[PDB]
């Protein structure tokens, strides 16, 4: 349940494989339109090892589905996001989640 | 009927007795041993008596016939009056030392208490029912204490003023239903003026210290503020209060309230209940025992808060009860948090709500983590 | 095992480092000497540099000591119903308590020096309202024993130490003005608090001493374990050495309101509260006493008992002489209706046959020698 | 809009400096799970940006910096700072290193003394945690109260304090200018929230030794130089601007002490590696000194008979020059003692110009400055500003104050004590806030890792001198006391925590000694925990003084009386919560008077032998309060003991009454049981309190008359009888279901060995006859069913293994010694 849209392109050939941690800057956006969480704010790559589930796998799959260098804007449905539960005290339930993701480097 | 008592109940003013004798002139002359004068318990207005039914109780004074109702100091018990003077009269009784033998003269019998104690007094309250005994014990003697003017003075109020509201919840139920539609009302008028009046000169009396006094002085109208919230609710005017809020309350709009009572008394139903509840607020504010007893009836506050006649108010009350009671914050459940956050989300940008959630999340430097977290939840989330 | 135990040298080093620091406290730092007082209260009693100024207002603004001593009657003042503790509370009244008193025929006229020096010191606290301080704390205690009120009492004889008139004028004015009651029902819950002699604990020390128990670190010969009789017993000695210092110069005026309070809503007796208390002592030591007959020779804890338990009659006689002198007919009255009768003659029967007792053998001469200046 | 406009529209700015409070009071005492969601709604840039903002308004500018103070440094600020007040020290060379003065050549006893944290702390203080906020992590698979806490929110420190020294600068600068227009719209809006970061900082401990000189140097430059620039302490500041400065100060004042105590370690590291050298050298010697000496040798080797306490009190015994006679230190050791004292009361500034020159004497002037410059208004700051002024003039006092929480370990367990620690850090942290079922579960593991830390048990002295049993105990009077008069919820922390204690009191005399001096304490508490098995705070009472001849000695009275009246209350009113769980009614507890008689039980038998005093207070007490026996037993109308037993019996035989008529709960309650079980440890109890027959035998005058009282009370037709009565046996049979009794809801032998503990000592055995007469029909059945039950199929059981502990502990002891 989720659609990736190109933004910056960058390379489009070295896909994200298993094996190398992906490190990204990224920024969240509510489905209405209010900014929430972002990396650039606390100026550093938020870098994490792919395939051992440490996020939500909606986010996984968008990473997956992505290129080095080619900014993209993903789309997580609330089934392949945090869902009926919300994350709390940020994230209210059922909600799609927006994600300015530009991967910036592998390794 | 009468009890002996021991420890904090009789600094209460439940304990208080007049001296009132027989003589209109002069009343205020030394006493004398072995010379008639009731006795008069202040809050309620009643007198001792030697009833015939239930042996030594207090009678109304519709019905205090100088017969059952007099009685008379001694030193001792032997079987013995002088005449009255229009003066001030010799010096007899001591305070604090004196003891002396109170005798229902025209009976001739003597207070004490009953011996007998029931399984209810094997292990509970040793409270003494007085008899008044043909003969009695020995150890029945009785020193008398002075209280201070101010309690005393403060004592006399309470049985004016429940009276008064006594008169009015009776005055409120009784056009509780019957819609008087454009006729007369249901039957006689209410004492509304007297209590506007009333409860004005109440919520001066009960007005917190300035802070511009000195320090000491500060603590010392504490010290009075204190005992006075204190003998009101031993006195159940708490009781009382939220009895009138509860009569009050049945009534949505002031011109749904005239339907029953009156055109007249319409426009006074806003200036009341705001009365109220400032009242209800000075009684609470600064007594931590005052103030738990809203643990039982938290639900009651709440089913009200939704009201916008007298909501300040009533705000300001929820304010001094969780800005001081721990325990009520640990009877809070999610109901009550979603009843709060909609007063934010209904009645504007009220930054007095925000106070509110604060004492909700910290309370005299313990958090309570079953509450900040709600408060999370139900808020932050959102965003709007 | 002190055969066969480790030899010190074998010891680990953080052990035997930590014995040595316990040790090290209680052999060089807590017998170290330093006294300091006199430079805390001369350095805090000066108004340093403010004559620039020069305000209109006669009022002596720099004040570091008032300050404090107005700190203290301000926390001494909330409504709070437990009095809790403070260390610097500690700290401060035992400073301002030791720094008074700074004490082979000597003359008159060189003692007068000392004397009279010894007010200037007293006269440099309770004008700064010390001695309100002393009061408001003995009402804000509400009759619960403690280290702090022990303290404040230490501190409020420091300063009535010589039976100083005008201190006690000052007392007088403040409980005059104030009309207090709780002070007074202070005073009688501590004093029905203090402790008197007892069988049972004795008896159950001895035993404890029977066992001559040994600890795992190591063992110490004849330690000095909590004191279950007479723990309190320097706070009964000064309690009446407060009564009588504030009585002390016949002061008529404070006797009088001793045994009547004029102004107070509800009145207290002293006197005859303070001889209830001497009827529990009497008992207490009449027992003592009521337990050496088939014992024919006094023992140490038995003697070290009766040591520090008398001194506590001595010092209440002493209290009831400053009651008395002078003399106050009220107060004469009220013994005369007292059980002080009573108790004197448990006293006599007491000293009468013990003084026969203490007289069978020399061992006893010191025992002796306190109880004739007793009675 | 512009957030600068706030300084023009006050109605939104009360608002939202208002909602700045909340957010600080819902992360307020540590609520790191909530700490980190508060990181959505402010940015570490918004924060970090919002630090500089010049022209941004008063309030909300302290908001800002109390709000990035709350969600990123109070949980290890607080937790640091209790950790502040205990120092343990490491034997290890950079521990050495650490001397009072720094070596120079000002002065022989002094010289200058060191800058305050400037140097080398080698104290023992656990690591920070942190975790970085990243929100589109997974939700992690464990559920509710179970998984681990949630760290601080992490942020750059080493940055954040570089912008904070220079912003430090920035005010130390602007503020000699005297300009008009102070940061923030007033000067303690200016002063007072940069002051609080950077003390804030200073206990963090992130500040480096030459960001300390620079912080020394903005406050009072020209004091702390070693070999408009005006600091803080002359800018005639206001009043709130002083309570941070007193802060800063004390901060300080602290390190000097811990200076002290690190470096008393150092020498006693030093110092005492000579004193076993030389102790050593000297017993070798002694060993050949018989040559030339003689029993005055006897002398000379007590101190090696002697334990190493007085050994060392011995050695060091020559302080005074009128004690060194039995010091058998050389005198350059002897010397090295007053040295080290020397200039350590130098460093106390004791013994020994308008150059302050040092930080005491500097401190000292400036409190007694401030105070002659006007009448202090603020309370906190009066207090705080004589606090210090009183630590500057007792060097030696506060140091005092501080060797019992100063304690050395070997470098080896360091790790085992950091992982103690972050468990102290959790119980530490539990105090302020209410209990919950994820802090029960911490608490759970936080003993559970204490239980598995050996040093927990290699260094009791330590724990002691830590006060966990303390902190511990406060939490259960908390738990108690929210509650207690209708149940106690989160049970399971409470007796988990009440086993840990009893499990503290057994490591040594002295660890239970202190836990001893609580024990009044626990009394009034414990009135409810009869309700909640496994472990209460009455056992953990038991425990307290289990085998303490001195203890049970001093036992007060008032503890006794205490307890009866509670065992009284217990035998005149049911159970409450077993009367709302459908059991049926009785006029008494015997459940909880049951628990009070195990506690008396063992108040008064100590080592296998009664302690009278014990023994006749509690008898007394118990013959002034007849009511603590039951119905039965009572005076008027109360029918035996004998009479009591049978209907018990049946009522646990026959259902519909032995329980609620709805283990199911695993300790459902079992009313005839629990009667008889109550009965049982009565008898005990008296039993255990009859006096010794060396005292009976020597026919001590009021001896006597206990034993005379409670044969009164006892008649011996009930304890052979009841001594007789017939007991459920197990069978093999229907298709081999080994029928046995379930030990919880039937007659069990250990009831039977309380009476038979009572004959035996209140009664005895005198005649033969009457021997036989109580063997045949009381013993002999016993002996013949445990001897026939002596199989394969049946030894294992339950109710064997409790006739063989019952025959060897009751029976044959009382049979061997009646023999001849």
């Amino acid at each position: 349940g989720v659609e990736i849209e190109t933004i910056s392109p960058g390379d489009g050939r070295t896909f994200p494989k298993k094996g190398q941690t992906c490190v990204v800057h990224y920024t969240g956006m509510l489905q209405n339109g209010k900014k929430f969480d972002s990396s650039r704010d606390r100026n550093k790559p938020f870098k994490f090892r792919i395939g051992k589930q440490e996020v939500i796998k909606g986010f996984e799959e968008g990473a997956a589905q992505m290129s080095l260098g080619q900014r993209a804007k993903l789309t997580c449905t609330p089934d392949v996001a945090y869902g009926a539960t919300g994350h709390p005290g940020v994230i209210p339930p059922n909600a799609t989640l927006i994600f300015d993701v530009e991967l910036l480097n592998l390794e | 009927l009468v009890y002996y008592e021991g420890g904090a109940v009789c600094t209460h003013a439940r304990s208080l007795w007049r001296l009132e004798p027989l003589r209109i002139s002069w009343s205020g002359s030394h006493l004398r041993w072995g010379q008639p004068l009731r006795i008069r318990h202040v809050t309620t207005g009643r007198y001792l008596a030697l009833t015939e039914d239930q042996g030594l109780v207090v009678v109304d004074a519709c019905k205090a016939h100088t017969k059952a109702t007099s009685f008379c100091f001694r030193v001792s018990k032997e079987k013995l009056p002088k005449r009255d003077v229009e003066g001030m009269g010799p010096p007899e009784i001591k305070y604090g030392e004196s003891l002396c033998f109170v005798q229902h003269v025209a009976s001739g019998l003597w207070l004490t208490y009953a011996a007998p104690d029931p399984k209810a007094l094997r292990l509970g309250v040793l409270k003494k029912k007085a008899i008044l005994h043909q003969e009695g014990h020995m150890d029945d003697a009785l020193f008398l204490t002075r209280c201070q003017q101010e309690e005393s003075q403060a004592a006399r109020m309470i049985h004016s003023t429940a009276g008064l509201y006594n008169q009015f919840i009776k005055g409120l139920d009784s056009f509780s239903g019957k819609p008087r539609g454009s006729g007369p009302p249901a039957g006689p008028a209410l004492p509304i003026e007297a209590v506007i009046l009333s409860l004005q000169d109440l919520i001066g009396y009960f007005e917190p210290p300035s802070e511009e006094l000195q320090h000491e002085e500060k603590q010392s109208k504490l010290r009075s503020l204190r005992n006075r919230q204190s003998l009101f609710q031993e006195e159940g005017m708490l009781s009382l209060v939220l009895n009138c809020i509860d009569r009050l309350n049945v009534y949505t709009t002031a011109a749904h309230f005239a339907e029953y009572a009156g055109e007249e008394a319409a426009e006074s139903w806003k200036e009341i209940v705001n009365l109220l509840y400032e009242l209800l607020a000075s009684l609470i504010r600064g007594n931590r025992a005052n103030c738990a007893l809203f643990s039982t009836n938290l639900d009651w506050v709440v089913s009200k808060l939704d009201r916008l006649e007298a909501s300040s108010g009533i705000l300001e009350v929820l304010y001094c009860v969780l800005i001081e009671s721990p325990e009520v914050l640990n009877i809070i459940q999610e109901n009550h948090i979603k009843s709060i956050i909609s007063l934010l989300d209904k009645h504007g940008r009220n930054h007095k709500v925000l106070d509110v959630l604060c004492s909700l999340c910290v309370c005299n430097g313990v958090a309570v983590r079953s509450n900040q977290d709600l408060i999370t939840e139900n808020l932050l989330p959102g965003r709007e | 095992a002190c055969f066969r135990m480790t030899p010190l040298y074998n010891l680990p080093t953080h052990r035997a480092c930590n014995m040595f620091l316990e040790s090290y406290k209680a052999a060089w730092i807590l017998t170290e000497d330093h006294s300091f007082e006199d430079r805390m209260i001369d350095d805090l009693s000066k108004a340093g540099e403010q004559e620039e100024e020069e305000e209109e207002v006669e009022e002596k603004k720099p004040d570091p000591l008032h300050q404090l001593v107005l700190h203290f009657s301000r926390t001494a003042l909330t409504e709070k119903s437990k009095l809790d503790e403070d260390y610097l509370y500690m700290a401060y009244a035992d400073i301002m308590a030791k720094s008074c008193h700074l004490e082979v025929e000597v003359s008159f006229e060189e003692k007068e020096m000392e004397k009279q020096r010894l007010l200037y010191q007293q006269s440099r606290l309770h004008t700064r309202g010390a001695a309100e301080m002393v009061l408001q704390m003995i009402s804000a205690c509400k009759g619960e024993t403690g280290a702090m009120v022990s303290s404040t009492l230490k501190l409020g004889i420091s300063i009535l130490n010589g039976g100083n008139a005008e201190v006690q004028q000052k007392m007088l004015d403040y409980l005059k003005d104030k009309k207090e009651v709780g002070f007074f029902q202070s005073i009688q819950a501590l004093m029905q608090t203090c402790s008197v002699l007892d069988l049972n604990a004795f008896e159950r020390q001895n035993k404890a001493e029977g066992l001559g128990m040994v600890n795992e670190d190591g063992t110490v010969i004849n330690r000095q374990n909590g004191e279950k009789v007479m723990a309190d017993d320097e706070f009964t000695q000064d309690l009446f050495r407060f009564l009588q210092l504030l009585c002390e110069g016949h002061n008529n005026d404070f006797q009088n309101y001793l045994r009547t309070q004029t102004g107070n809503t509800t009145t207290i007796n002293i006197i005859i509260c303070t001889v209830d208390y001497l009827l529990r002592l009497q008992e207490s030591i009449s027992d003592f006493y009521w337990y050496y007959s088939g014992k024919d020779v006094i023992e140490e804890q038995g003697k070290r008992n009766f040591s520090k338990a008398m001194s506590v009659a001595k010092q209440v006689f002493n209290s009831l002489t400053e009651y008395i002198q002078g003399p106050c007919t009220g107060n004469q009255q009220s013994l005369a209706h007292s059980r002080l009768w009573d108790a004197v003659v448990g006293f006599l029967h007491v000293f009468a046959h013990m003084m026969m007792k203490l007289a069978q053998d020399s061992s006893q001469i010191e025992l002796l020698k306190e109880l004739l200046d007793l009675q | 809009m512009d957030i600068l406009e706030l300084s023009e529209r006050l109605d939104l700015q009360r608002f939202h400096s208002h909602t700045l409070r909340l957010y600080r009071a819902v992360c307020a005492l540590g609520n790191n799970r909530v700490a980190h969601a508060l990181c959505s709604h402010v940015d570490q840039a918004q924060l970090l940006h919002a630090l500089e903002d010049a022209h941004l308004p008063g309030p909300l500018r302290a908001g800002y910096y109390d709000l990035l103070i709350s969600i990123h440094l109070e949980s290890a600020c607080r937790s640091r700072r209790s950790m502040l007040s205990e120092y343990i020290v490491p034997l290890t060379p950079e521990t050495r290193a650490i001397t009072l003065f720094p070596p120079g050549r000002k002065g022989g006893n002094a010289r200058r003394h060191g800058l305050p944290g400037v140097g080398v702390t080698t104290s023992l203080r656990p690591p920070h945690h942190f975790s970085p906020p990243c929100f589109v992590a997974a939700l992690p698979a464990a559920g509710v109260a179970e998984a681990p806490a949630r760290l601080s929110p992490a942020i750059p420190l080493e940055a954040l304090r570089d912008k904070a020294l220079r912003m430090l600068g920035e005010a130390v600068r602007d503020g000699g200018q005297h300009a008009r227009d102070p940061v923030g719209g007033s000067v303690e809006f200016q002063f007072v929230p940069v002051l609080k970061l950077v003390s804030t900082l200073l206990v963090m401990g992130i500040f480096g030794d030459e960001d300390v000189k620079q912080i020394l140097k903005m406050i009072e430059p020209e004091v702390f130089t070693e070999e408009l620039e005006e600091g803080l302490l002359q800018m005639k500041l206001p009043e709130s601007v002083k309570l941070q400065m007193c802060n800063l100060l004390e901060y300080f004042c602290d390190q000097e002490l811990q200076h002290r105590v690190e470096s008393l370690a150092a020498f006693a590291e030093r110092y005492v590696d000579k004193l076993q050298a030389n102790q050593r050298s000297r017993y070798a010697l002694l060993m050949r000194a018989f040559t030339m000496s003689a029993a005055e040798t006897a002398r000379r080797t007590r101190e090696f008979r002697s334990p190493p306490q007085e050994q060392i009190n011995m050695l060091l015994h020559f302080k005074d020059e009128a004690d060194e006679e039995d010091c058998p230190l050389p005198e350059d050791i002897r010397q090295d003692l007053q040295d080290f004292h020397q200039d350590l009361l130098a460093h106390c500034g004791i013994q020994l110009e308008k150059k302050p020159q040092s930080l005491q004497e500097l401190v000292s002037h400036m409190v007694v400055r401030w105070a002659q410059e006007d009448y202090v208004q603020s309370p906190e700051l009066v207090r705080a500003m004589f606090s210090l002024l009183h630590r500057q003039y007792d060097g030696l006092g506060e140091l005092l104050r501080a060797l019992p929480r100063a304690y050395t370990i070997s470098p080896s367990s360091v790790e085992d004590t950091m992982s103690l620690l972050e468990c102290l850090g959790q119980i530490r942290s539990l105090l302020i806030v209410q209990m919950g079922p994820q802090e029960e579960n911490l608490m759970i593991q936080s003993i559970g890792n204490i239980m598995n830390n050996k040093v927990f048990y290699q260094h009791p002295n330590l724990m002691r001198a830590l006060g966990m049993h303390e902190t511990v105990m406060e939490v259960m009077v908390n738990v108690l006391g929210g509650g207690e008069t209708k149940e106690i919820r989160f049970p399971k922390m409470v007796t988990s925590c009440c086993r840990f204690l009893c499990y503290f009191c057994r490591i040594s005399r002295q660890n239970q000694r202190s836990m001893f001096d609580h024990l009044s304490y626990l009394l009034e508490n414990s009135g409810i925990g009869l309700g909640m098995q496994g472990s209460t705070p009455l056992d953990v009472a038991a425990a307290s003084v289990i085998d303490n001849n001195e203890l049970a000695l001093a036992l007060q009275e008032q503890d006794l009386e205490k307890v009866v009246s509670y065992l009284a209350g217990c035998g005149l009113q049911s159970c409450p919560m077993l009367l709302a769980k459908g059991y049926p009614d009785i006029g008494w507890n015997p459940c909880g008077g049951e628990r009070y008689l195990d506690f008396l039980r063992f108040a008064v038998f100590v080592n296998g032998e009664s302690v009278e005093e014990n023994a006749n207070v509690v008898v007394r007490l118990l013959i002034r309060k007849p009511e603590c026996f039951g119905p039965a037993l009572r005076g008027e109308g109360g029918s035996g003991l004998l009479a009591a037993i049978e209907e018990a019996i049946r009522i646990s035989e026959d259902p519909a009454r032995d329980g609620p008529g709805v283990p199911p709960e695993e300790n459902r309650v079992h009313l005839g049981h629990a009667i008889m079980s109550f009965y049982a440890a009565l008898i005990d109890l008296l039993g255990r309190c009859a006096p010794e027959m060396h005292l009976i035998q020597a026919g001590k005058g009021e001896a006597l008359r206990i034993r005379a009282i409670l044969r009164s009370l006892v008649p011996l037709d009930d304890l052979v009888g009841i001594i007789s009565l017939p007991l459920q046996i197990p069978t093999l049979g229907k298709d081999g279901a080994l029928v046995q009794p379930k030990m919880s809801a039937s007659f069990v032998p250990d009831h039977k060995a309380s009476m038979v503990l009572f004959l035996d000592r209140v009664y005895g055995i005198e005649n033969q006859d009457f021997l036989l007469h109580v063997l045949d029909v009381g013993f002999l059945p016993d002996m013949r069913a445990a001897a026939s039950l002596d199989t394969a199929t049946f030894s294992t059981t339950e109710m064997a293994l409790a006739l063989n502990r019952y025959l060897c502990l009751a029976v044959l002891p009382l049979i061997t010694k009646c023999a001849p």
